[PDB]
């Protein structure tokens, strides 16, 4: 049983976003469409459920306030509308089908991030973290690249257009205030650097940004 | 709200051990119609949850024989017989007995290995940035084990929090380590206002802190 869900929904605080889940798998199984929230990294909160084949709706009484459930049963579509949004609400939102005695959600949709920020597509500043005097671990010279200030996610940071893979460590993008930040390191033999180009290589494709930045001495 | 409590947070295993996970309730999940509604979910990284076991011992159609659950009333367990690689993920318990449905915190199974001390690196601000009015100092702390570290920044001996940004690797499928970045974002004038910048990693590998500094 398969479930269809919405795009990522970037919005600014005070928004009434709407997501839909139209299932096409569970027809005649007089089942429920479930909605669950997944916080940043792990935590889960139940929002509620709706029966397409009936119109039975119930909510966790604490989401009973920010969400509402709708179903255009014909269209197989049931919608959740998250009104009044604040920064917190930036999370994955999951759809899920349940049938019979189990009282377990066996078919979960694919999810959709509802990222909130009061900023429009700011392209990124990209800076060279040449080992400005960490000096040496003999072998290890670790260089870095600082992508800071973009919005929204994602970026594609290669190092030397794809043939520099081994020793790379890119860290997940976290949001400074409304804007993202990201950095990677690349760790090397004492003879590739400085002698050969280690260019950090950032494309922030949502804002047509492509930037190669050489990490020289 | 019936509070669920899964322990431990991180269960570190090696491949093919047994994995044992506990789930406790703030009261009986036995329903007034004899059924107990305790559910278990796996969420592998980058994917959604999936139904492993509903009603404490029933494998959902398709779950293998190595996952079987047990328990009653308030205390429940999942035992994985031989932890294959495709069993790594977050295991969450849920109770459907009372309204609202509630889930327990989650349990991450990470692969074990020895320790590894963090290879720290401290990075002065880039010239390009100083022209734009900013100064951010980055510490890179690579290839360590376990995932437990303390990083304190100390701008001229005195420590600093206001304005730190931190991010994390999960386990590397090469050498099962963790890595971290800590970016202290200052302003060009705070940077010019001060001289030595310290970055310190406290972790089981040194009793004495791992330190990394520079002066501008
Ligand atoms: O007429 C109605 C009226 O009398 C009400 C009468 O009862 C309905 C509402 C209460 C229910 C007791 C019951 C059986 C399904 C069940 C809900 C309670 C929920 O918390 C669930 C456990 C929830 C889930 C949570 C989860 O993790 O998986 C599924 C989705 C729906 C659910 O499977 C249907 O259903 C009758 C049809």
């Amino acid at each position: 049983v398969q479930l269809q869900q919405s795009g990522p929904e970037l919005v600014k605080p005070g928004a009434s976003v709407r997501m839909s889940c139209k299932s096409s798998g569970y027809i005649f199984t007089d089942f429920y469409m479930n909605w669950v929230r997944q916080s940043h990294g792990k935590s889960l909160d139940y929002i509620g459920y709706i029966s397409p084949y009936s119109g039975v709706t119930g909510y966790n009484q604490k989401f009973k306030g920010k969400a509402t459930l709708t179903v255009d049963k014909s269209s197989s579509t049931a919608y959740m509308e998250l009104r009044s949004l604040t920064s917190e609400d930036s999370a994955v939102y999951y759809c899920a089908g349940s049938s019979g005695n189990k009282w377990a959600m066996d078919y979960w949709g694919h999810g959709a991030s509802v990222t909130v920020s009061s900023a429009k597509t700011t392209a990124p500043s990209v800076y060279p973290l040449a080992p400005v005097c960490g000096d040496t671990t003999g072998s290890s010279v670790t260089l870095g690249c600082l992508v800071k200030g973009y919005f929204p996610e994602p970026v594609t940071l290669t190092w030397n257009s794809g043939s520099l893979s081994s020793g790379v460590h890119t860290f997940p993008a976290v949001l400074q205030s409304d804007l993202y930040t990201l950095s990677s390191s690349v760790t090397v033999t004492s003879s590739t650097w400085p002698s050969q180009s280690i260019t950090c290589n950032v494309a922030h494709p949502a804002s047509s940004t492509k930037v190669d930045k050489k990490i020289e001495p | 709200d019936v509070v669920m409590t899964q322990t431990p947070l991180s269960l570190p295993v090696s491949l093919g051990d047994q994995a044992s996970i506990s789930c406790r309730s703030s009261q009986s999940l036995v329903h007034s119609n004899g059924n107990t509604y305790l559910n278990w979910y796996l969420q592998k990284a980058g994917q959604s949850p999936k139904l492993l076991i509903y009603k404490v011992s029933n494998r959902f159609s398709g779950v293998p024989d190595r996952f079987s659950g047990s328990g009653s009333g308030t205390d429940f367990t999942l035992k994985i017989s031989r932890v294959e690689a495709e069993d790594l993920g977050i295991y969450f318990c849920s109770q459907t007995t009372h309204v609202p449905p509630t889930f327990g915190g989650g349990t991450k199974l990470e692969i074990k290995r020895a320790d590894a001390a963090p290879t720290v690196s401290i990075f002065p601000p880039s010239s390009e940035q100083l022209t734009s009015g900013g100064a951010s100092v980055v510490c890179f702390l690579n290839n360590f084990y376990p995932k437990d570290i303390n990083v304190k920044w100390k701008i001229d001996g005195s420590e600093r929090q206001n304005g730190v940004l931190n991010s994390w690797t999960d386990q590397d499928s090469k050498d099962s380590t963790y890595s971290m970045s800590s970016t202290l974002t200052l302003t060009k004038d705070e940077y010019e206002r001060h001289n030595s910048y310290t970055c310190e990693a406290t972790h089981k590998t040194s009793t004495s802190p791992i330190v990394k500094s520079f002066n501008r």
